């Protein structure tokens, strides 16, 4: 019942300033300290600082007291993370997390990836990846979407909105040699369910307000 | 206060015991409670809490997982590894401010050797239209993670324009798999007949080969 929904993903500038968000709901806001976390590409989890949302008090690891700017807004039930003038060190996914006694940090909201670049948003181009005699393998099929194209990360890609899960293998970006990335989501299915069966890709790249729903047929 | 994890990355073959171990630069237990809990980070997911105060398990938790210690030693066992304990493991303590996390302890699972299945599409008709060709060859759920893929053009080895991918291990049955793309113009695309991956992996006793023949 606890929740913690954070704000998009997105690209800042050099030397601007970003402002997160973190919405609870499922108890009661003001009773819990709300931290924050910050976690680099491929690196391990740093702790940033803490507020306590009745008082408004605040601690920081050292590394960040200049940097982040916490605050809460109590009515609203949503804490707010400021970072200010953005450098490379500062790409990272960035947590909030509810402290349960201001010690364990029991709920996580999902992570805001805030990439710091002078580079411009670009959404993807999605097209299927249908399955046909040539992706056939021991009475199953494979099918997927190709998600090319686009800046910054993340895109996330779900089937069927959630309903398939099973066999999804959804790539980790590649870097193409312009910049942009791209990935593809495939999925195995039986062979005999292709003319039965309906398999919608659905793609989101926050950062760019992009949702595309791709239908793969059979080709 | 630092908290060093050991060791870096752990590799076990499914249902034998993992333990992880975390030291902390000073005492973190009083008489009645130890401030060290621990959390696991799946692929693409936050952080979940596993552990709270040594040894209590959070609620949904399963029951092979424990942990142990006091002090300044710590211990998170799982009894017997299964596929979707594959994560990273952090220790994090509460003793004081500032709490502060431990390096993490991947956990990697050793599971039987698997021949990847291959599939190969050849670019959309939609991608077409705009120019450009990407024909994708997919290598699915294979161990271990070693493979090789080349690409065929016309029985012509190519270099230069394709890029691969890997997965991390799945949450479900531990393989890994891989995808190639190889993009052309369409132009190019449309000079040639046979498109063609080879792989080769240790689970296989010679290379294996899908194509298809544009047109």
């Amino acid at each position: 019942q606890v929740q913690l929904v954070q704000s998009g993903a997105e690209v800042v500038k050099p030397g601007a300033s970003v402002k997160l968000s973190c919405k609870a709901s499922g108890y009661i806001f003001t009773s819990y300290y709300m931290y924050w976390v910050k976690q680099a590409p491929g690196q391990g989890l740093e702790w940033i600082g803490e507020i306590n949302p009745s008082n408004g008090d605040t601690n920081f690891n050292e590394k960040f007291k200049s940097k982040a700017t916490l605050t809460v807004d109590k009515s609203a039930s949503t804490a707010y993370m400021e970072l200010s003038s953005l450098r490379s060190e500062d790409t990272a996914v960035y947590y909030c997390t509810r402290s349960d006694g201001r010690n364990d940090m029991d709920s996580w909201g999902q992570g805001t990836l805030v990439t710091v670049s002078s580079a411009s948003t670009k959404g993807p181009s999605v097209f299927p990846l249908a399955p046909s005699s040539k992706s056939t393998s021991g009475g199953t099929a494979a099918l997927g979407c190709l998600v090319k194209d686009y800046f910054p990360e993340p895109v996330t890609v779900s089937w069927n909105s959630g309903a398939l899960t099973s066999g999804v293998h959804t790539f980790p970006a590649v870097l193409q040699s312009s910049g942009l990335y791209s990935l593809s989501s495939v999925v195995t299915v039986p062979s005999s369910s292709l003319g039965t069966q309906t398999y919608i890709c659905n793609v989101n790249h926050k950062p760019s307000n992009t949702k595309v729903d791709k239908k793969v047929e059979p080709k | 206060i630092v908290l060093t994890q050991s060791p870096a990355t752990l590799s076990v073959s499914p249902g034998e015991r993992a333990t992880i171990s975390c030291r902390a630069s000073q005492r973190v237990s009083s008489s009645t409670y130890s401030y060290m809990h621990w959390y696991q980070q799946k692929p693409g997911q936050p952080p979940k809490l596993l552990i709270k105060y040594a040894s209590n398990l959070e609620s949904g938790v399963p029951a092979r997982f424990s942990g142990s210690g006091s002090g300044t030693d710590f211990t998170l066992t799982i009894s017997s590894v299964e596929p979707e304990d594959f994560a990273t493991y952090y220790c994090q303590h509460s003793w004081e401010i500032p709490p502060t996390f431990g390096g993490g302890t991947k956990l990697e699972i050793k599971r039987t050797v698997a021949a990847p299945s291959v599939f190969i599409f050849p670019p959309s008709d939609e991608q077409l239209k705009s120019g450009t060709a990407s024909v994708v060859c997919l290598l699915n759920n294979f161990y271990p993670r070693e493979a090789k893929v080349q690409w065929k053009v016309d029985n012509a080895l190519q270099s230069g324009n394709s890029q691969e991918s890997v997965t991390e291990q799945d949450s479900k049955d531990s393989t890994y798999s891989l995808s190639s793309t190889l993009t052309l113009s369409k132009a190019d695309y449309e000079k040639h007949k046979v498109y063609a991956c080879e792989v080769t992996h240790q689970g296989l006793s010679s290379p294996v080969t899908k194509s298809f023949n544009r047109g």
